[PDB]
């Protein structure tokens, strides 16, 4: 990794020197003069009218500088704020609390400890209501109406969505030899980044400039949304997304706490820091998943998948906070047809409200693609089970062929490129699929439970063409600026915001590749909206498909302009100039060459530049994707299940990913490995559960179990390179791929291990108890 | 209350409330923001510091309790402008992405390498099993610790 | 982060100083050892002591692990790490190493203490079960003086011990017998997670028969009467698989597990049986090796 | 002119960047550095004149080389002749792009658009008008922009 | 001038009473050999220059 | 040495060296950077602050000497979010450019307007004759002070 390529390839990350020394600058590190600390009193009830709020005792606390309630915000018109799904969501609960852990009031105090004490001092009179916790009964007649805030709302129905052709799918199913129906749940889980959400809002009382240090993955989106929501002038808003301690989609939304910090600063004319505790994070910020999916797969008796039908009941929490493009309320779930050549596909999805925190799009879901991929890969393993055919053989026969691309799926998605069989076979060879099968058979002879699970998935990442994909009206096209300093060092300003994905390295490499400036000579700037171009931020693995493409293209613009300047300098025709990785030289005379540094100096230097050319070596671009990128993966999990305790151990995980051109293989490996750990966590232990009373049972890291290093194997990864044709450097997103593909691989592995017990499906989390219940023939969804 | 302790080899004395958790005393009072916190239930391990040579969840220790003890953080790991082998291994092996767990992880890894010069992958996993990394998948962390162990050798 | 409410802090310079602090300070004073049970509770504001008497300075005087031929004495201030690392203890009471390896994580083990775990008296936690299985005798000391409480007497209820407010656990005394070993097995959803269900067993073997046996169950709400009935039924039985299976059935009957996030009650009962069998077999194999 | 005037080899031409935020507020980044000459006002006024964005809605950024384009700074009374000219021209570039976007939004030929201090309207109907703020949102907004046009309402210039 | 050469990142942040912060940044890169992309010259509010700066 | 004084109406106590000039104690120690300094010889007047209601060159006063006295700076001039008429007049009449001398100038102008509600241009010039403004030419400062005077009326 200590190589120093001028461009793509392995290289040490440029963020590491500071992180390894504890010199990262995360939001909670931000100490500003006079900074106050904000703590948010959370609802103890899942569903309760707020009769009254008494804040006199908290206000009387000698260290408490302000106590703010939903009434106070409503006076300022900030009691509600739009969600990313065009819903509204309480900033502070005013009429009722619609989920436990929901924001009810906040206290600004001299220090965090005093702020929490003061919260204890606040007295809220609740009238508890019946909670809507079971998403299956949310639409039942007489279910309490959560969204009484909405005029005329009489049910907990959030939205109806559909994709594909119902009639074509019905006809195919009528003619199908084999129809396999399986209900599967994708239980509510949480991104749970190690750094919780937080914001230091410093509204300078004189200049009126809001400087908002925030754990935001989309600082520009957030800046624009703050301007729109708080009425603050956008040119007087500087959202600083500092080093982020992991986002995983958790830091995409604007949370009520950010607004509350802004209000606290406004009120007090002081910096106000709100750092959420873990319990607030788990119970109030964006959950992920929480789908109940009835899949039906129609095939021929030989295993040609004909049609796939999905009926999704989506649990969206109290408010539809799903961070999805406007035209895609169900996100990219339409890719549920997967990597397979099928005749027809239909999905109908019902999103319902429940007394739980909003969210759903988070945790490396790629806009519900985790749900679609788990749906389809689990369903395909169910189909294999029914056909009594090797799941790998099933998949391999149904996989889309390379010549089919660009492939328009039955749900309208145009897959950019892919050689699925090659990647799948690579994964099978690497994992030694047949050898694993022999060993598993021998173990079953011995009574031991060995599962081989697999998933083949097509991601759809890089949102996206503005014509289709916009976040709250913001086209998902990314700006990128490149500036070559006179001395030949460069600065690339991105609209993407790393939360650990290595952007400061990889974008340096993209530019280095295009321009010949060494990556160490390229400062990658990001997260500070005052010095970065507008863009949609980092989520949906879009940084490389969108901002990466933009960076490559802007570097090329700078190279073209540099060619003009260099042709002037070499006193040569522009046609006689050859680009040589960092330098232009006259054809046939390499010695008649000028480096990008020489050209940069000249571009700022004395003497007239070529006619019609402006000085400097700056370029900018707003890259609008033509299409998403469709990286894909062939994941193979090997699990052992203790037959006595039903404890599942992941013995192996081979992940073969194809994300097109690879900018940085070490960073890519890290991204996959992290995704594999996420999948194991979801497949085996992670879940935010609620009791019948609506109490969040996963409000802490004691109850929301994230895999430790001991739960996960030494990961093995392979890759194939099938570049995206429409991408300037052929790179596809990878960030969420492993998280998308691994859950179905792990669940398939556990179900395969449970084969001796006649288990065709068991739902995650596959905890020891739930796996044992599946062994008993009593497999039931956790919800 | 007054507390006196050695933080990264420097004696420090401060007026702290008895209830002040050590992580907050380090980060907020002493400005040693290398040490992180990520949970309320002593679960995540991002607060791990070295108290008397042993990894300790600074979130589960009062500053008042640390009084009279030596507390070492990631800030003290680089000695005389020289990275500790754990730090260098973490950089070389991509043992961090967002870096939030990294201070605690490297404190734990350095303690382990002190007590075990040549740890197996299992011993590394076990030693860090109290510390959550959301980003890396832990394989690169094991590789980082192996790298530090092998270079220290 | 969730942080504790205000309280006053006192650092005990000795056992007698700690006991005197508890006596003067009163019911609202609490000892803090490793703080890995108390401090999380106070951070969550479940526990709000007016005073903490930090006994970490007693870690040397009370942090011993002493293995005599007929008696293991483990100081209250013994870190879980010290108990896990004590190879002589492992020779005499392997159950301790078993539980320690599956208790919390290494960092927590560096701080949490046997005394802290015992006085926490959390039925969902493993050391109370281990110290009940081994027939431990807690040694309490207060202003009145020093006294010995049987582990069964010491553990009077969930989160309640026989210790008075002004009394501190000083050491736990565990009888050692020849041809005796012990084992602990725990099922947790995740490493460091509290036991989904745990079982421990200490057995004495005279030849191939069982001379004495104790089975403890963790997180399943064991019935001490039923567990004692199972132990008495094990007396004089062969150390075979049939005996272990019968003990597992009795253990199934000896607990009242509750379906919760950690698993179904039926799964907890199955674990009571299977872990009882596993621990009994392990303890026997340890006696025979 | 860089052909004649350079400081230690640095041509004395000034960069200026203009960026219209989605909500229609603007930021102009200058290569000049005020020492009290009022640049934060005047350059706002130059841009306001060209673009119709009120000066109070234009943040003038200067003095911080990490977020400003390269230029020769302030001396020789050059800020207005050089950076002022650059600012006017970059504002006009943004106005021309905005005209393209506005013609798209008005579903009109670019020729039928008339600029009216902050707004494009079809000649004839002032009512068929879109402000620079509307165009800024559209430039960042959903739906395809006019063919060949990049989004954003940003422009930069190096004025010689 | 407040020169803050961050010892780790090696980034020079130079608050300076400079009328030509970019010219100064380039000159610093040339004179001290510092990488120009790791030099941030911050000319804050200047209390009068008159060419002096 | 310990010094105690009222700074902008707030009692403040600090440990200062006897030699610490008041301007440095305000700027550095108290972080009241509104007060400036521009000379070694008590000539420029950029450090003028209010000590016991009178414009004083804080560069020519030791913090130790200010002890027991009330010291008012430009920071204290805006009261309850409302600009003093001197501040508003300076903004309205372009009585500042670089703003360096402005704090002192406005302190002097406020003191003058307190003692003289309706100053003449000559009186204003004399009152500020100890304070150098390199940027404005002083005519706009006179206009600013006249504006503040006439609005106070
Ligand atoms: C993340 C995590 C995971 C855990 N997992 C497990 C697990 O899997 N299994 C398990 O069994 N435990 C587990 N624990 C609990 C851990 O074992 C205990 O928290 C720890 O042993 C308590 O010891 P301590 O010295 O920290 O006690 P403290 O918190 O200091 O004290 C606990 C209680 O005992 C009292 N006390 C302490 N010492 C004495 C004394 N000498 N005399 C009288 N009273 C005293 C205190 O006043 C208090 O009431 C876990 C804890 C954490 C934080
Ligand atoms: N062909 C490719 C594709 C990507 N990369 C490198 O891999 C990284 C991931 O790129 P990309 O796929 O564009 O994903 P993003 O950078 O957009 O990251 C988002 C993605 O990142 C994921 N992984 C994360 N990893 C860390 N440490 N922290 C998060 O918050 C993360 N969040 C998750 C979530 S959730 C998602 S959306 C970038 O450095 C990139 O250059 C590459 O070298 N070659
Ligand atoms: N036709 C014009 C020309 C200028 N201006 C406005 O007048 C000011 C001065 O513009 P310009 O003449 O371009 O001069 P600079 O801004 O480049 O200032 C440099 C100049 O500024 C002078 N005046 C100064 N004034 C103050 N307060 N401080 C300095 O350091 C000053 N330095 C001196 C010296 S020396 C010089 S070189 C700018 O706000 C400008 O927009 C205008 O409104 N209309
Ligand atoms: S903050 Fe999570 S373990 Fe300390
Ligand atoms: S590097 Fe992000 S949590 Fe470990
Ligand atoms: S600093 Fe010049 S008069 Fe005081
Ligand atoms: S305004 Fe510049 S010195 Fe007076």
């Amino acid at each position: 990794n200590d190589a120093k390529p001028c461009g793509h390839g392995r290289m040490l990350r440029k963020e590491d020197p500071r992180f390894i020394r504890g010199r990262g600058n995360y939001v909670d590190d931000v100490k500003l003069p006079g900074m106050l600390h904000l703590a948010i009193l959370r609802s103890p009830y899942a569903h309760a009218t707020i009769n009254s709020i008494d804040v006199t005792a908290a206000q009387a606390h000698p260290k408490v500088k302000a106590v703010v309630t939903g009434a106070d915000l409503a006076a300022k018109g900030l009691a509600w704020m739009p969600t990313l799904s065009n819903d509204v969501q309480a900033v502070l609960a005013t009429d009722k609390v619609r989920f436990q852990g929901q924001e009810v009031a906040f206290v600004v105090a001299e220090d965090r400890y005093s702020a929490r004490d003061a919260l204890e001092l606040i007295d809220v009179d609740y009238e508890p209501l019946d909670p809507v916790i079971d998403a299956r009964h949310a639409l039942d007649p007489g279910a309490p109406v959560i969204r009484t805030d909405l005029d005329g709302k009489t049910d907990n129905h959030c939205f109806d969505w559909e994709t594909g052709d119902a009639a074509a799918t019905d006809a195919v199913f009528a003619k199908a030899d084999v129809v396999v129906k399986q209900e599967m749940v994708y239980p509510r889980v949480h991104p749970a980044p190690m750094e919780t959400c937080g914001a230091v809002a410093d509204l300078d009382p004189v200049t009126r400039k809001l400087t908002l240090w925030s754990t935001t993955q989309a600082p520009h989106a957030h800046r624009t949304l703050y301007a729109l929501v708080a009425g603050l002038p956008e040119h007087k808003i500087r959202v600083i997304s500092p080093d982020i301690g992991g986002g995983f989609g958790n830091k995409v939304p604007i949370y009520p706490g950010y607004v509350c910090a802004i209000v606290g600063s406004l009120l007090l004319g002081k910096p106000v820091k709100w750092m959420e505790d873990r319990s607030e994070n788990l119970t109030s910020t964006g959950f992920a998943r929480d789908y109940i999916m009835v899949g039906e797969i129609a095939a021929t008796r030989d295993g040609k998948i004909l049609a796939i039908r999905s009926n999704v009941l989506a649990d969206h929490g109290a408010f539809n906070g799903t961070a999805a493009p406007v035209k895609y309320p169900a996100g990219f779930f339409g890719v549920f047809t997967g990597s397979y050549d099928i005749e027809a596909a239909y999905c109908h999805m019902t999103a319902v409200y429940t007394n739980k925190a909003p969210g759903g799009v988070a945790y490396a879901c790629s806009f519900r693609i985790t749900e679609a991929v788990y749906f389809v890969e689990r369903l395909v393993d169910c189909l294999a089970y029914e056909l009594k055919m090797d799941p790998a053989q099933l998949r391999l026969q149904n996989l889309l062929k390379a010549e089919q691309f660009p492939y328009t799926s039955k749900t309208g998605w145009v897959y950019d490129s892919g050689d699925y069989e090659k990647t799948m076979r690579l994964a099978m060879e690497m994992v030694d699929y047949e050898g694993l099968r022999a060993e598993q058979a021998e173990k079953r002879k011995r009574g031991e439970l060995m599962g081989i699970g697999m998933s083949f998935f097509t991601e759809a990442v890089g949102a996206g063409p503005r014509k289709d994909m916009d976040i709250l009206g913001l086209g998902m096209a990314d700006g990128c600026e490149l500036r070559v300093h006179p001395t030949g060092k460069a600065v690339v300003r991105l609209s993407v915001q790393s939360q650990g994905q290595g952007h400061e390295t990889t974008f340096a490499q993209i530019v280095a590749e295009e321009l010949g400036i060494p990556p160490e000579d390229i400062d990658v700037v990001h997260g500070d909206t005052d010095q970065t171009p507008f863009g949609l931020g980092t989520y949906g693995s879009r940084s490389t498909p969108v901002s990466g493409a933009a960076a490559a293209l802007v570097a090329r613009k700078v190279r073209d302009k540099a060619k003009i300047i260099a042709a002037g300098m070499l006193e040569a025709s522009i046609a006689d100039l050859e680009w040589d990785k960092g330098s232009f030289h006259i054809k046939g005379d390499p010695s008649a060459s000028v480096t990008i540094a020489d050209i940069a100096m000249r571009a700022h230097g004395a003497g007239d530049l070529p006619e019609g050319l402006e000085g400097g070596l700056d370029a900018q671009i707003c890259y609008n994707p033509s299409n998403l990128t469709y990286p894909y993966g062939a994941y193979f999990c090997v699990v052992d299940i203790d037959p006595g305790t039903a404890v599942v151990k992941v013995r192996r995980f081979v992940a073969v990913d194809d994300c097109g051109t690879r900018i940085n293989p070490m960073i890519i490996e890290g991204q996959i490995h992290g995704g594999l750990v996420d999948g194991i966590g979801m497949a085996l232990m992670e879940m935010i559960a609620f009791d019948e009373d609506g109490n969040c049972l996963g409000g802490s890291l004691m109850d929301y179990l994230i895999p430790t290093a001991m739960e996960v194997p030494h990961f093995e990864t392979g890759h194939t390179v099938t570049p995206s044709p429409h991408h300037p450097i052929g790179a596809k997103g990878i960030g969420e791929s492993a998280t998308v593909g691994s859950p179905p691989a792990v669940v398939n592995a556990v179900v395969d291990a449970l084969a001796p017990y006649g288990v065709r499906h068991a739902d995650m989390p596959l905890t020891p108890s739930r796996v044992w219940e599946a062994m008993q023939g009593r497999a039931t969804p956790p919800i | 209350m007054q507390v006196t302790m050695t933080v990264n080899g420097e004696a420090v004395t401060a007026d702290v409330e008895p209830r002040m958790l050590l992580v907050h005393f380090l980060r907020d009072q002493l400005g040693l923001t290398g040490t992180h916190w990520g949970c309320d239930t002593s679960n995540c391990g991002t607060c791990v510091v070295e108290v008397d040579g042993e990894p300790v969840k600074s979130c589960t220790m009062l500053a008042a309790m640390a009084s009279g003890h030596s507390v070492n953080t990631v800030e003290g790991m680089e000695v005389d402008g020289k990275l500790d082998p754990v730090q260098e291994g973490f950089m070389q092996c991509h043992g961090l992405q967002c870096g939030f767990c990294t201070p605690g992880m490297m404190i734990t890894a350095r303690a382990l390498l002190r007590q075990n010069p040549d740890p197996t992958e299992e011993e590394i996993r076990e030693a860090i099993s109290g510390q959550i990394c959301r980003c890396t998948g832990y394989t690169t962390i094991v590789r980082s610790v192996q790298w530090a162990a092998r270079h220290a050798r | 982060m969730q942080v504790p409410g205000p309280f006053e802090y006192e650092r005990a310079t000795s056992v007698d100083h700690a006991v005197g602090l508890l006596d003067r300070l009163g019911e609202d004073a609490r000892i803090v050892a490793g703080g890995h049970s108390l401090l999380p509770m106070m951070k969550l504001r479940i526990a709000n002591p007016e005073y903490l008497v930090d006994i970490n300075d007693l870690a040397v005087e009370l942090g011993y692990v002493i293995t005599d031929p007929t008696l293991v004495r483990i100081g209250a201030m013994a870190r879980h790490r010290q108990v896990l690392e004590s190879d002589p203890l492992a020779a005499v009471c392997p159950i301790f190493r078993d539980a320690e390896r599956v208790i919390a994580d290494p960092v927590v083990r560096n701080r949490g203490t046997l005394g802290g775990s015992l006085c926490q008296a959390d039925p969902a936690e493993d050391l109370t079960t281990v110290c009940t299985i081994l027939g431990a005798v807690c040694l309490a000391r207060g202003p009145g003086g020093e006294r010995e409480i049987g582990i069964d007497d010491f553990l009077v209820g969930p989160y309640e011990t026989a210790l008075a407010h002004n009394e501190m656990l000083v050491e736990v005394r565990i009888p050692v017998r020849h041809r005796t070993s012990s084992a602990y097995a725990k099922v947790e959803r995740r490493v460091g997670d509290w036991a989904v269900t745990a079982a421990g067993a200490q057995v004495t073997l005279d030849g191939d028969s069982i001379v004495a046996a104790r089975v403890g169950l963790t997180a399943v709400n064991p019935d001490p009467d039923a567990l004692r009935a199972l132990a008495d039924d094990l007396i004089g039985k062969p150390a075979t698989e049939e005996t272990f299976a019968a003990a597992g059935e009795l253990a199934v009957q000896a607990c009242e597990p509750v379906t919760d996030t950690r698993g179904s009650a039926d799964y907890k009962r199955h674990l009571a049986r299977e872990l009882t069998i596993r621990t009994m077999r392990t303890a026997v194999e340890r006696v025979r090796t």
